[PDB]
């Protein structure tokens, strides 16, 4: 799943790859909450959750 | 906007054109990347109508207003000191604000994209910025629990950390999102440094 992510994020815009990256804390190591990520990118939590719902769903087809 | 750093001699950039048409600029320089590339998260580059310029676009975001562009003002977007030219990658404005960011990262004690770095330095960079974030939320809740007076107890402290941070940032200081924005842009810098290795 770690190798598939680095290709699934390359199919997303940088601003989405970065919210998923910040949230899940790939290079960060630690995990960021929905609110923190929402503060970093200046957007609501529901939107971030929509990005997650767009990325995690891409790992199917 | 998609910056795909290929072989570490150049890169390619995927941007929108006209009404969401797809265009790609090859032979994109990775050195002196500080100059033209925006670290904002609230802006992105868009190919000019007569495609020889990359001009800024303000995204829907509650982030601060960098680069002097507050609202996709066409008279500013089309200005030569607020847009890049394909071939001669200046910025500009972008260079100023990005230099300010690189000053902030210097203040925090994080490796910057202007000087020498390897994978180790960048890894340490992310490792430290994580500490910075954690400390930031910790302080954002610490200096918040002074009202009380005993309303916290074991009723407020109930789950979850997401809820706690929501209720705490709901009435937090206005500067918090500015600092968070700074950290965001710095994070983008560290990310650029990471993918350049």
């Amino acid at each position: 799943m770690k190798e598939q992510l680095e290709d699934v994020l390359d199919t997303l815009t940088d601003r989405e790859e970065n919210v998923l990256r910040l949230r899940f804390g790939l290079d960060d190591g630690r995990t960021r909450t929905l609110e923190e990520v929402g503060k970093v990118f200046g957007v609501t939590r529901e939107r971030i959750r929509q990005i997650e719902a767009k990325a995690l769903r891409k790992l199917r087809h | 906007m998609k910056l795909k750093i290929l072989d570490k001699d150049n890169a390619t950039l995927n941007v929108f054109h006209r009404n969401k048409e797809h265009k790609t600029i090859d032979n994109v320089p990775t050195a002196n990347l500080v100059d033209w590339y925006p670290l904002s998260n609230a802006y992105e580059y868009k190919l000019s109508r007569n495609g020889e310029y990359l001009e800024l676009k303000r995204l829907r975001s509650t982030l601060p207003s960098s680069y002097g562009l507050d609202d996709n003002n066409q008279d500013i977007i089309r200005d030569n000191n607020h847009r890049c030219k394909i071939g001669y990658w200046y910025n500009p404005a972008v260079r100023k604000d990005n230099l300010k960011i690189i000053e902030k990262a210097k203040q925090y004690g994080l490796p910057i994209i202007t000087e020498e770095y390897d994978a180790n330095t960048v890894e340490q960079g992310f490792r430290d910025i994580g500490v910075i974030f954690q400390s930031l939320k910790t302080i954002v809740v610490t200096r918040y629990l002074e009202g009380k007076t005993e309303e916290e107890l074991r009723i407020f402290n109930m789950k979850s950390e997401e809820s706690q941070l929501n209720e705490a940032l709901k009435e937090s200081d206005f500067s918090v999102d500015l600092t968070y924005s700074d950290l965001g842009q710095i994070y983008n810098m560290l990310l650029l440094m990471k993918k350049i290795s």
